RNA sequence: UUGUUUUCACUUUCUCCCCGCACUAAUGUGGGGAAAACUGGCUUUAUUUCUUCAAUUAUUUUUUUUGCUGAGGA
RNA sequence: UUGGAUAAGGUGCCUAAAUAUUCGCUCAUGAGAUCCCAUAAAAGGUGUUGGUUCAUAUGAACUAGCCCUGAAAAUGGAUGGCGCUAAAGCGGA
């Protein structure tokens, strides 16, 4: 909570965990930006969470639903809703947090040739016995209509092609680095290559 | 309760290629090849090529999940039988006073049903990928639906029966159909 | 390069607090590498800086400091509660401190 | 040595009679065994007892020890065997179980656990008789069965406990549970 | 007898799990007091707890231990049937298991960082200034290439 | 109702033999039978910085780094 | 008023403090989440976990823990909300 900004790619963590852990590090003041929101898992069968979320879609505002609660369907809002449902978002300062928060379906240009993390306390590997059920949010997210599934995973394709040239060029650099290096060793005094030696440098 | 180890052992006959990686299975012989994959229940499994015998194994289990090994065991065990001899289902089509019309098309799949109870109109199924339909050289009423996948031709043979269910009338009486008589290979 | 660091860094978190009261008497600091009650007990004597700017100039400069200590641990998780001379303004609650070295040891 | 992994159970070796009288001059002796957290719950349960099963009530008897019997061995692992009797939300009952470790007090704090988990039953609804040291061929339970035949071996398959400061919550490469 | 064509085929296949738990296993400790030690496991009681004991060498005593705060090596010893900490000292000396343990990839590491955690300003400044020599060694040889 | 007194079981080994001749989850295995005291246990020394000398209680003596306070004016 | 240390209750976020440790149980196509306190029964289950008897290692009977059926109302809604299943649920340490 000491940098710029963090950008986390949500692909493979469970929802609740990833909305507590992402609202205090709001709270403490720290910019996030979150990408791959359609990879999001739960923890339950995708039916079960499918009556969940028709459970959601029939309460509305009786004299006039142009108020009232509003159905988001799109995955990145999703999370967007989960988190402010773990901030104070009703003052000034729980405003202020909500703010340092950006989400995206896919990894548009800005983040795609950042650095990305992963939260290891929400990640589903590590959390849910394997003979659990659980579902993905992309799935769930198109049977309550939300239609752009297929178009994210067209753009990932090209994205992967993209990112597995760049890892080609970059590994062939640092070999030549690293042959350039141990030619260098043998014409240093003796005394700094021990003392180098000695620290494994 | 959990138990440490419980292994069971399915032997590879002659005529058969088998490949296992990550509870992923491949195999191959004289009519085909077939795919299948495990990757959602808790198994180790062990493949000796210089001998026979694919092996199944499990760690600490408990009853519900150590019902699962002979499943797979059967499972593989059809599959061999699957390349070097194909599955075939035997039906019979039965009428009392309008004989049924069947017709094969379009390279031996998509069969089409005339006449059922006299209706004038014309019911249809498809055999799903791999599954090929052919009416007997021997007898009048039987149909052959056969070939390499147990799976995929029971659940044609299941499509054809369910294609001429009779409405409400009593089905203790008005016994028409297209019924599978009996299971065997080719 | 140049302007040396001789500091580590920190975060003003809130007020010594519970639910639904405040006491203004102590603030919860947050320290850079530090996670366990433990390693917090090493700074337990330190001397804290809270710098910040102003728009108009008030003896010359445009820069002024409110100095503190840091008296105790939080509890389990390397968070320390610390003592100013003058109680600290709540719009800060996501600022820099610097917890300095001068008294060493 | 460490204090996180310690249960508060011992035992202890109480005797006690009745004050003598000018109709009885040379009372009963009794002895009995119990598990407890401290000394003084234990002459509480001894008193319980002798109230309950004899006609001794505290406030006529005697104490005479109090001894807390330590045990021989504590590195060797031993068989257990135990008689139990309990009373549950329609009726009352006793079974016999069987546990495996290195002290008598080490197997009665598993088997209170394992009364709570199966059973909901209260430490105030359990009686506890004759703990004792069986052979390993004549044990009855499948789940200690498993434990000792010729050559015991298994993977381990937990997922890491590592260090508070280690547990870095922001991290750079997602980590794998397979560990070999 | 197994022939050749048996033998080097028993030395083939490379099983999923490694590693097992016996008399003899390594065992890295990650959690608790004697966090960041050596040891063996001597004994098994139940499913979760084993008996453990690291002879004099190392700083840990014979103990149990909740199987759950172990982290298994590569390297295992064969020792007897219920062997006790005199035996498994002379064992550990005879095999020289614990210094070919510190030539593996993980043993060399925790030597380099401990010696990394123990540097003096003085020393902290001469490997700054030895990398500070090495890279215009690096940028001259560079430059020459091109 | 207690203290003696007897009977038979309790150890595994990377050793040997027979049967299944590779059958195991295992760089081994299932059934049957032997050997030894390496390992484990017990005696007599003469020893404690090779190593150990613990834990709880009773009774005593110190120690590292630091927060807050300075009433009075004989 | 200034310091210190607690009670009753709590330690995933809202919200100050454990995504603490160490044992068991549970999967719900209407799970569950503790004084007052804000409803549920008789009768059933070849769901799963322990236990007690009678019968050459298979049958039968019985018993009690969690889960399921019995279980229908009127504006859109309430374990306080989000959510939570290697629990953030229930019984212990
Ligand atoms: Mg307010
Ligand atoms: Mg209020
Ligand atoms: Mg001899
Ligand atoms: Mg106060
Ligand atoms: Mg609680
Ligand atoms: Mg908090
Ligand atoms: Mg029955
Ligand atoms: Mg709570």
């Amino acid at each position: 909570m000491y940098k710029k900004e963090y950008v986390i790619d949500c692909k493979g963590h469970l929802l609740g965990r990833l909305a507590s852990l992402i609202a205090k590090e709001l709270l403490n003041g720290q910019r996030i930006v979150a990408v791959r929101c359609e990879d999001i898992n739960i923890s339950g069968s995708l039916y079960r969470n499918k009556l969940k979320y028709q459970e959601f879609l029939r309460l509305r505002t009786n004299t006039n639903p142009k108020k009232g609660p509003l159905h988001l369907r799109e995955p990145s809002k999703i999370l967007w809703r989960c988190v402010r449902g773990m901030l104070p978002h009703k003052t000034y300062k729980g405003q202020l947090a909500l703010k340092k928060l950006k989400v995206c379906v896919g990894m548009p240009y800005p983040y795609d040739k950042k650095k990305k993390y992963v939260l290891p306390s929400a990640l589903r590997a590590f959390r849910l016995k394997k003979h659990r059920r659980y579902c993905r949010l992309g799935t769930l997210s198109s049977r309550v209509g939300w239609n752009y599934d297929t178009l994210v995973k067209k753009n990932e394709v090209l994205r992967k092609q993209v990112s597995k040239a760049y890892y080609k060029k970059k590994v062939n650099n640092l070999n030549e680095k690293k042959e350039i290096k141990t030619e260098a060793l043998n014409l240093i005094n003796p005394e700094q290559r021990q003392v180098l030696e000695n620290f494994g440098y | 309760m959990k138990t440490i180890v419980s292994t069971q052992k399915v032997l590879i006959p002659e005529g058969v290629k088998v490949a296992i990686n990550a509870r992923k299975v491949t195999v191959s012989g004289k009519y085909g090849t077939l795919r299948r994959s495990f990757r959602h229940l808790p198994i180790d499994i062990r493949l000796n090529k210089l001998k026979k015998y694919i092996k199944v194994v499990m760690w600490f289990g408990v009853p519900d999940s150590l019902a699962c090994i002979r499943t797979v065991c059967t499972h593989l065990k059809n599959m061999f039988t699957g390349v070097t001899k194909k599955f075939l289902y035997k039906m019979r089509l039965v009428h009392a006073h309008f004989p049924i019309n069947s017709n094969i098309v379009d390279n031996n799949t998509r069969i089409e049903i005339r006449n059922y109870l006299g209706e004038k109109s014309v019911r249809f199924v498809k055999a799903l990928p791999g599954v090929v339909i052919e009416k007997s050289p021997n007898v009048k009423d039987e149909i052959y639906v056969s070939g390499a996948d147990i799976e995929n031709v029971s659940l044609t043979a299941a499509l054809i029966h369910q294609s001429v269910l009779c409405r409400n009338k009593d089905i203790r009486k008005f016994l028409d159909g297209i019924y599978v008589s009996e299971v065997t290979t080719v | 390069l140049q302007a040396v660091r001789l500091y580590e860094k920190g975060v003003i978190l809130g007020y010594k607090r519970s639910q639904r009261n405040q006491d203004p008497n102590f603030t919860l600091i947050s320290i850079k590498n530090v996670n366990t009650k433990k390693h917090a007990q090493f700074y337990v004597g330190k001397r804290v800086a809270y710098v910040y700017r102003t728009t108009k100039h008030h003896d010359g400069v445009k820069i002024k400091c409110i100095w503190g200590k840091v008296c105790r641990t939080h509890g389990n998780s390397g968070v320390i509660r610390a003592k100013f001379k003058t109680h600290i303004p709540p719009k800060a609650f996501g600022d820099r401190v610097r917890i300095l070295m001068y008294p060493s040891n | 040595i460490d204090n996180s992994l310690n249960t508060n159970i011992h035992q202890y070796h109480i005797v006690g009679r009745a004050i003598p009288t000018a109709k009885d001059k040379n009372p009963n002796v009794y002895r009995m065994c119990i598990f407890a957290k401290n000394d003084t719950n234990a002459k509480s349960r001894f008193w319980y007892f002798m109230k309950k099963i004899n006609k001794l009530k505290k406030s006529n008897g005697e104490l005479l020890a109090c001894e807390q019997i330590k045990e021989r061995f504590p590195l060797r692992v031993k068989n257990y065997g135990v008689l139990l009797r309990y009373d549950s939300r329609t009726g009352t009952h006793n079974m016999y179980k069987e546990f495996r470790d290195t002290t008598k007090e080490g197997a009665i704090a598993q088997l209170y656990s394992e009364m709570a988990g199966r059973h909901r039953a209260r430490a105030s609804s359990i009686n506890i008789i004759r703990i004792s040291e069986i052979s390993s061929s004549l044990v009855r339970r499948p789940h200690i069965k498993q434990l000792l035949k010729r050559r015991l071996r298994f993977p381990a398959l937990h997922l890491p406990t590592l260090q508070k400061e280690y547990r870095k919550k922001f991290a750079s490469k997602r980590p794998s549970t397979y560990r070999m | 007898e197994l022939t050749e064509e048996e033998k080097l085929y028993i030395s083939k296949k490379n099983l999923l799990f490694k590693r097992f738990v016996e008399p003899g296993r390594l065992c890295l400790i990650e959690y608790g007091p004697y966090a960041g030690k050596l040891c063996f496991i001597v004994d098994i009681v139940t499913i979760t707890r084993v008996i453990v004991d690291g002879a004099f060498i190392t700083g840990v005593p014979r103990m149990v231990i909740p199987l759950k705060r172990l982290k298994l090596l590569k390297e295992r010893i064969k020792i007897n049937k219920n062997c006790k900490s005199g035996f498994l000292r002379k064992t550990v000396n005879s095999t020289k298991v614990l210094e070919e343990f510190n030539n593996s990839k993980l043993g060399k590491k925790m030597i380099i960082k401990k010696k990394r955690d123990e540097a003096t300003d003085f020393e902290r400044f001469q490997v700054y200034f030895a990398k500070r020599e090495l890279k215009k060694k690096m940028t001259t040889i560079k430059n020459k290439k091109n």
